[PDB]
């Protein structure tokens, strides 16, 4: 019974309209959208018994429903403000009690959108004397130079995401602490086996995935748009 | 608000039990849910409990209800670095699609895992596109080793975290730093964290 | 025989407004009396707490308390999910009780009514619409009967609290069940002779239109009306022609007087 | 909608100059928002008592309304009803 929510990430600009939506193929007649912020319990602010019906929930100011269909559930702001910065939830269900959650979707609003900057991607091959003293390989990888902090690092081996042997930084770090309009930096770590990365047939590859402009988005600045992108960094295994 | 959880937060080391809470005042009280999250995740629930003086299991989460007292604990056993995640606390109006769920502001675990064999080591590591550019990985350290900031302002040092090597049940620590400097030295990175006097150095 | 009635009165306004007023009948005397002004049920007889420990009934109480916020907020959301089949003003009335019979038998009900007509009951363990009702309802009903917890609850109420309470009732309630208050009688005439009788308890009586000992067919019964008191008042309409008024009487039995038949004279 | 009925009656036998009860009992009517008057020669009568609004097993309402009066030859008393299933107020005077 799977819920499904998009975009996953949006950066938004203050009295610019974000509409976030949500899918569910249960024939389930009644959604919910939800927000949750540090310090407080997820909030109802929208709900929906049905095509055509939207109906407030407790904290309905600032956001408009809409539910033109059984399988989709949308929430508009109309002018986005940065109080409504958060992790929205959308939830499904029938007749009964429970409530079937989506993945979330992290929103950030800015006041403006001058700064944002996709990340620069370096992937760091492991110590020859790590290898020889431990029997494992440590790759590293650094995003860095970006903003805002909403990105995603993913590892990948031979085209498949390896989580096994993954540990990236809880937070990114800021490059330049004694700024308001700070770029960030952002470490991550996989370690497998020397005989794993020894092998001249394994493609290691860091993928960052940068959220930033839509194309429905305005850039006066000189420089390159730095819209929603990935940026990655491969190596190959080696002796 | 009408659901409260305690510990806010709480620290263990792996094996270790700990015992979270929710106290409520909501109005009826038909059931109440447990929720792990993940740090930027989801809502993966747990347990329900549904009747007056409930008690359930789940793996290692246990879990008791008693609806007079308005007041559930859940129970974690011999917990594993994998539990580090916010536990949700909710409670239903009714036992149908009518009811509001009650949600409460979470308690955060962090777990501590156990390191088995320290070996703490630093290393280098090179730029594939750049023989130049490089960082510097403190690793095999035991959870007991502060990793603390470099007084250079132009340095960077990440805080530790753990990865889990699954299928050989193998768990390191490690900390990576760099700095935009050509001349910056690794056996100098870390001085400013207190360090083991282990530290493989190497050449 | 007797009927325990809980009657239930729900308006709905518009979204935002609304109340809530039940009363309580055990046969045609009130027991209980629980406007939506008040927290908590009112006793209207001594005796209204029947057989049950002051514990038992704060229970029971504390469970309609709550079943009344949640009623209110049931009906408000089953609106805006029918939406826009059906629309504010709304009323709503439930009858609950059951029907007393000797030994130890009895028939407990739940009827509810939707403007004004019956529309669903609970009967056995679930929530079912009645015919003529419309399909639409089908859909709060599958909602209600979602809620395994009321259903435990509501049954409970009909099958063990209600005639359990009820037994209870009847012990504590005999002395004013079986009270015996004296009609009193008067006559007056309007362009048709009338028989005013008041006071009378129980309701069974008797009232006839009489020369010497023969019965007047045409005498119209009216409808029995209630004192404040708790007694009842009835009256008896014959036609006549001027003039024939001569030898009237009104002939009243009850069961209050013991034979004694009041004998009214024109 | 369902429009009230109205029935005007006194407790005890009418007798002029002697305390009685002056019942006013209005039946039939749904929904059950309603004003009830009790009237003394057209004005309206401050300390009337109110039953608790039942209704019947057919599903209509009805509400018992009384007040201590003592009858005269030259007093007309009466019950004034409003309804949404009225046009114009219905009055029912008190008759022996
Ligand atoms: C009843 C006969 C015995 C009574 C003996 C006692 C004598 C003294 C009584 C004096 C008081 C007078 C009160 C009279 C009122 C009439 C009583 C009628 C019985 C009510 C039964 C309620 C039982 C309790 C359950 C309860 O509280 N449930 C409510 C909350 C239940 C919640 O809490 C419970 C725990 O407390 C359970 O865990 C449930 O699972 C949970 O959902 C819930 O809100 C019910 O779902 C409301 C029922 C309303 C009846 C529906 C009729 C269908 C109408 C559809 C119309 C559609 C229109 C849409 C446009
Ligand atoms: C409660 O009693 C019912 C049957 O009694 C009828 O329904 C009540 C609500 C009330 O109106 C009574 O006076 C009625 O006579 C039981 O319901 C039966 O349950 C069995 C098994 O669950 C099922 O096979 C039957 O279909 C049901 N009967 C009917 C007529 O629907 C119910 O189980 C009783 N519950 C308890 C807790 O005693
Ligand atoms: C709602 O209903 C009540 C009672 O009829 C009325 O007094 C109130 O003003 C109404 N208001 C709205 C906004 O519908
Ligand atoms: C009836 O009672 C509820 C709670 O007691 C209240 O919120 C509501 O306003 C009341 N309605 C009226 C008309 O007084």
């Amino acid at each position: 019974a799977a819920v499904t929510q998009s975009p996953r990430n949006k950066v938004a600009v203050t009295g610019g309209k974000v509409t976030l939506s949500c899918n569910q193929t249960n024939n389930h007649n009644n959604m919910y959208w939800y927000r949750q912020d540090t310090g407080h319990g997820l909030r109802l602010i929208h709900y929906s018994y049905g095509a055509g019906s939207t109906e407030k929930g407790d904290i309905p100011d600032g956001y408009k429903a809409s539910r033109p269909s059984q399988e989709n559930f949308s929430l508009i702001l109309e002018l986005a403000t940065p109080s409504q910065t958060s992790v929205y939830f959308c939830a499904s269900g029938d007749e009964g009690y429970t409530q079937y959650f989506g993945p979330g979707t992290r929103l950030l609003v800015l006041e403006d959108l001058r700064n944002v900057t996709p990340p620069k991607v370096s992937l760091f091959e492991p110590s020859k004397a790590e290898i020889s003293h431990t029997q494992k390989a440590t790759l590293v990888c650094l995003a860095t130079g970006f903003y805002p902090d909403h990105v995603e690092l993913s590892w990948w081996v031979n085209g498949k995401e390896v989580h096994s042997g993954v540990c990236t930084d809880p937070q990114p770090l800021k490059e330049q602490p004694a700024l308001n309009d700070s770029r960030y930096s952002l470490s991550s770590r996989l370690r497998v086996s020397a005989t794993f990365w020894q092998n001249p047939r394994n493609h290691f590859r860091c993928q960052v995935q940068f959220y930033g402009l839509s194309e429905n988005d305005e850039w006066t600045q000189d420089r390159a748009k730095p819209v929603t992108q990935i940026v990655s960094a491969e190596a190959w295994g080696r002796a | 608000t009408q659901v409260e959880q305690s510990p806010q937060s709480l620290v263990v080391r792996q094996g270790e039990n700990c015992v979270l809470q929710c106290n409520y005042s909501v109005t009826p009280d038909n059931h109440l849910r447990w929720f792990k999250q993940d740090t930027g995740k989801g809502l993966v629930s747990l347990t329900v409990l549904v009747d007056q003086k409930d008690k359930t299991s789940n793996g290692r989460y246990s879990a008791t209800l008693d609806k007079d007292a308005k007041h559930s604990t859940l129970h974690i056993t011999a917990t594993l670095l994998d539990d580090t995640a916010t536990y949700i606390c909710v409670v239903g109006d009714r036992g149908s699609a009518l009811g509001r769920l009650h949600f409460g502001a979470g308690t955060q675990l962090i777990v501590i895992p156990d390191i088995q064999n320290p070996d703490p080591a630093v290393y280098q590591l090179r730029d594939s596109k750049s023989s130049d550019k490089s960082v510097c990985l403190f690793t095999d350290f035991d959870s007991q080793t502060n990793v603390s900031q470099s007084k250079d302002s132009d340095v960077y040092i990440t805080d530790k975290c753990v990865l889990d090597m699954r299928s050989m049940d193998f768990k390191s620590n490690s900390a990576v730093a760099w700095s935009n400097k050509s001349d910056f030295a690794c056996a100098n990175a870390f001085n400013n964290s207190i360090i083991p006097e282990d530290t493989f150095f190497p050449s | 025989n007797y009927t325990f009635r809980c009657l239930q009165m729900s308006s709905f306004a518009n979204r935002s407004w609304s109340r809530t007023d039940s009363v309580v009948w055990l046969g045609d005397l009130q027991t209980h009396r629980w406007s939506n002004d008040s927290a908590t049920i009112s006793f209207t007889k001594p005796w209204s707490q029947g057989k049950l420990s002051n514990q038992q009934w704060e229970k029971l109480q504390h469970m309609f308390q709550v079943y009344r916020v949640s009623f209110t907020r049931d009906i408000q959301e089953l609106v805006k999910m029918m939406s826009p089949k059906e629309d504010y003003p709304i009323e709503i009335q439930l009858s609950a009780g059951c029907e007393m019979y000797p030994g130890n038998a009895s028939e407990s009900f739940l009827h509810v009514a939707f403007q004004g007509k019956y529309v669903v009951r609970f009967w056995g363990t679930s929530w079912q619409t009645v015919p003529g009702a419309p399909s639409w309802l089908d859909l709060p009903i599958k909602v209600l009967n979602a809620d395994q917890g009321t259903s435990a609850t509501v049954q409970m109420l009909l099958n063990d609290t209600c005639p359990l309470f009820v037994r209870g009732l009847l012990e504590a309630g005999k002395s004013d069940l079986e009270k015996q208050e004296k009609p009193v009688a008067w006559l007056s005439s309007v362009p048709q002779l009338v028989c005013h009788v008041s006071g009378f308890y129980p309701k069974p009586v008797w009232v006839m239109w009489m020369r010497g000992d023969q019965e007047q067919q045409g005498t119209h019964r009216g409808d029995f009306l209630p004192n404040a008191d708790e007694t009842w008042y009835l009256q008896a309409t014959l036609d006549v022609e001027a003039g024939e008024e001569a030898g009237l009487a009104c002939r009243v039995k009850h069961s209050s007087l013991g034979g004694q038949d009041i004998i009214l004279y024109w | 909608q369902k429009t009230p009925q109205i029935q005007v009656y006194s407790r005890h036998p009418p007798e002029n100059g002697k305390p009685n009860i002056l019942n006013c009992y209005v039946t039939q009517f749904h929904p059950p928002h309603i004003e009830i008057q009790m009237l003394k020669n057209g004005k309206k009568i401050p300390k009337v008592e109110m039953s608790d609004m039942s209704f019947s097993k057919d599903w209509s309402f009805y509400i018992l309304a009384h007040t201590e009066f003592t009858p005269t030859e030259t007093d007309t008393y009466a019950c004034r009803v409003k309804h949404a299933s009225m046009a114009e107020p219905k009055t029912v005077y008190w008759d022996r």
